[PDB]
């Protein structure tokens, strides 16, 4: 299994103690964008703040 | 002879055009004023006691003696009757003698004894000097000073909680030490109520002030800034780059013990911080902030217990007593219980096995609670933007030539 | 399904008005936003024009 | 509560007119709204601006101040042992009992969230109700009982993502 | 580094953790909103005293 992970084939975590495997069967690259937009806005804030707050 | 004429000249400007001549009349007044003013105050409330009474009372407090014999109480009540239902309309032009009167009342009540009622009257004066979204008038400092002496911070909060824009001057009526005192005393008010966020904000704003000379208000606010930043945050918060040069050149090496305290705080050792607090104990008691440094010691203990969540999940009470340096699982259980109650840690206590179970999951962000939180925070940003729109418009109007 | 006729037509009136009011709140949010867009950009352009002299 | 308006009018009578002159029932309303708030930071400034005459004359309020120190230090059997030693003339003493009930239910709702298990004898000494009265109260509101451990396990009794994407996302 | 976990040190056992990016990004965006509001108070009071260009002067 670990070998398969090296393969980048297995997408999920393994409980070694429990000896089970959970795979990210339902993946989502949906999540980032909200944060990304937030970050872009943050930079926007940066550009806006440095100029404005600055004399 | 002359005092009988001026009253008649006050009624001439009443319900008419300009009152700049009345400002000149208060500017001149009479120089060597007599007691007769009190008698002139018997028949003076014709319209609304007028701005003449302000000049009369300002001169009564300018005396440097008495101010109205041992019966000064009567004068106090008169001043009350001048602030409460009398108020005024053209206070905006007579701000100089108005703020001066409030400063003299404050200084008289400080020199005397208990300034409790003085707060209650002052807040009315402030309420009639400011516009709508509040302006940073000088009297705002006095109020704070009074409630800092007469230990009652409860009614002074509504004037401190507002992040008011534009400092009210009008005909001078303002000094930098009043700004410094308002933010320093206000910082001490928020520190006394254990609201360390606004306290740190207030001390930071007291330090940022542009300065050519070093004042003791800035020194003490800087010391208390370091203390509150050690309590609220794990380390000392960086002051902005626009802070005065005298802060890094003169104030920093003068309050050397506080940076030494932060230096020992960074090593995460409580016994060594205890040794350093015992070392400079005389210096901390000299500044009259001994107590906040004890809170720094307790916050260091809490920081050490908070560092355990990042590495442990289920930890023994004896192990915690050995790592945080508390001696006995009893004190560890006390500290953990206090920290759960105050909302500082997210953990549970198992007495049977003698274990502490850290959870670390306050929210998954699906509550309406977050919906309402985000709605309120967005409304704050919308307010700032309409405020920012107003500031930008004001600046566009005015442009250079 | 012998007469739910009254209740039938009135449930119809209900849901018709419900979608109507959803869409009408939208309508006035529109009379806000890009009417707000009209005002905002008009004023921002006023600012930009006054920036010159 | 109405003691806010009472305190405001008594500070119209105490912090406006008299001479720097002190007044003990105004100070009783002050320590009433500083122990209902448990604002012992500002009740320290109270205790700095309480005259020692009024510490000696408004002195049922002094026993109230001692019990409020035991509340601030959370000395719970010393709190509930010292209920009827102070009796100030109907300014603080009925709301001493109301604050006892508020702190009772406050410790109830506090242990309900902050404990996987508390000692029920502590908690009964924490709320002033006895142990089986606390058992009846937790069966009233819904905690988990755990016999033979003597550790009652406490227990608290769409357009969503549209708005979340609309602001935070 | 790369240890994203909680150890139940009651049991002294590691438990690896996927830090949720939804929780992570919502957390940092709303903490950015809180810092946005502290900088709001900062810019409001700071520009209410210094858009005036008036400060603690030489005397």
């Amino acid at each position: 299994l670990v070998q398969c992970i090296l393969d980048n084939t297995i997408h999920g975590r393994i409980d070694q103690v429990n000896q089970l495997l959970e795979l990210d069967h339902q993946k989502r690259g949906g999540a980032r964008y909200t944060a990304l937009d937030k970050w872009t806005n943050q930079l926007n804030s940066l550009n806006q703040a440095v100029v404005s707050k600055l004399a | 002879s002359a005092l009988e004429q001026f009253v008649n000249s006050v009624r001439q400007l009443s319900a008419q055009g300009q009152m700049t001549q009345l400002c000149e009349l208060i500017n001149k007044s009479g120089e060597l004023l007599a007691k007769n003013l009190s008698h002139l105050d018997t028949v003076l409330g014709a319209l609304d006691v007028q701005e003449h009474s302000l000049g009369v009372l300002a001169v009564l407090f300018v005396k440097f003696s008495m101010p109205s014999v041992p019966d000064f109480e009567t004068l106090f009540s008169q001043v009350q009757l001048f602030i409460s239902t009398c108020n005024g309309e053209h206070i905006r032009y007579a701000t100089d003698t108005f703020a001066g009167l409030c400063h003299q009342l404050t200084n008289a009540l400080v020199e005397r004894k208990q300034p409790l009622r003085g707060i209650g009257i002052l807040k009315q004066a402030i309420d009639k000097m400011q516009m709508n979204t509040n302006q940073l008038t000088s009297i705002h400092a006095d109020l704070c000073q009074l409630c800092l002496l007469a230990k009652c911070f409860k009614p002074a909060l509504p004037y401190l909680d507002v992040d008011m824009m534009d400092i009210c001057k009008e005909n001078g009526a303002y000094d930098a030490k009043h700004f410094l005192c308002y933010y320093y005393y206000g910082g001490m008010i928020y520190t006394g109520l254990k609201n360390f966020e606004r306290a740190l904000y207030f001390y930071e704003q007291a330090i940022t002030t542009p300065a050519m000379a070093v004042s003791h208000i800035m020194l003490e606010s800087y010391k208390k800034y370091i203390l509150v930043s050690l309590i609220l945050l794990g380390k000392v918060q960086q002051l902005p780059k626009y802070t005065s040069q005298i802060v890094g050149r003169f104030i920093k090496p003068l309050s050397n013990a506080y940076h030494e305290l932060a230096q020992v705080y960074s090593t995460n050792n409580p016994s060594e911080l205890r040794n350093l607090v015992n070392k400079h104990s005389e210096t901390f008691t000299r500044d009259n902030n001994m107590g906040l440094v004890k809170q720094c010691l307790s916050s260091l203990y809490k920081k050490n217990i908070q560092r355990l969540t990042k590495t442990f999940l289920t930890l023994s009470l004896q192990d915690m007593a050995s790592r945080v340096q508390l001696s006995g699982p009893q004190e560890a259980e006390k500290y953990v219980l206090h920290m759960i109650e105050d909302g500082e840690i997210f953990a549970s206590i198992n007495q049977k096995d003698g274990m502490v179970s850290f959870h670390d999951n306050p929210e998954k962000y699906n509550n309406p609670a977050m919906l309402h939180n985000i709605d309120q925070e967005m409304l704050k940003c919308i307010e700032l933007d309409e405020r920012l729109k107003a500031m930008d418009q004001e600046i566009t109007v005015n442009p250079q030539f | 399904r012998k007469k739910d006729l009254s209740a039938i037509a009135r449930t119809l009136q209900e849901w018709c008005v419900g979608c109507e009011v959803v869409l009408s709140g939208i309508e006035e949010q529109v009379s806000r936003a890009n009417q707000h867009k009209e005002q905002q950009l008009g004023l921002k352009q006023q600012i930009e024009s006054e920036v010159a002299n | 509560f109405s003691f806010k308006k009472l305190l405001d009018q008594c500070e119209n009578q105490e912090l406006e007119a008299p001479g720097g002159i002190a007044t003990p029932p105004v100070y009783g309303q002050l320590l009433a709204l500083y122990l209902l708030h448990n604002d012992m930071n500002n009740a320290r400034y109270l205790w700095k601006r309480i005259p020692p005459a009024i510490k000696s004359a408004n002195s049922e309020l002094g026993g109230i101040w001692s019990v409020g120190q035991r509340i601030w230090q959370r000395d719970f059997p010393g709190i509930y042992t010292t209920i009827n030693a102070h009796q100030w003339s109907e300014t603080v003493q009925p709301i001493m009992e109301a604050l006892r009930d508020a702190t009772r239910r406050r410790a109830f709702a506090l242990v309900s969230q902050a404990y996987t298990s508390i000692i029920a004898d502590d908690f009964a000494a924490f709320v002033g109700l006895p142990v089986e009265e606390a058992v009846k109260g937790i069966l009233e509101q819904g905690w988990q009982a755990d016999s033979t451990t003597r550790m009652v396990l406490p227990r608290k009794p769409l357009a969503r993502l549209t708005d979340y994407v609309a602001f935070l996302e | 580094g790369l240890i994203s976990a909680r150890v139940d040190s009651h049991s002294k056992i590691l438990y690896a953790r996927d830090v949720d990016q939804r929780s992570t990004t919502f957390e940092k965006s709303l903490l950015m909103g809180k810092e946005f509001q502290r900088r709001a108070k900062a810019m409001m009071l700071r520009a209410a005293v210094l858009r005036n260009q008036i400060h603690v002067k030489s005397p």
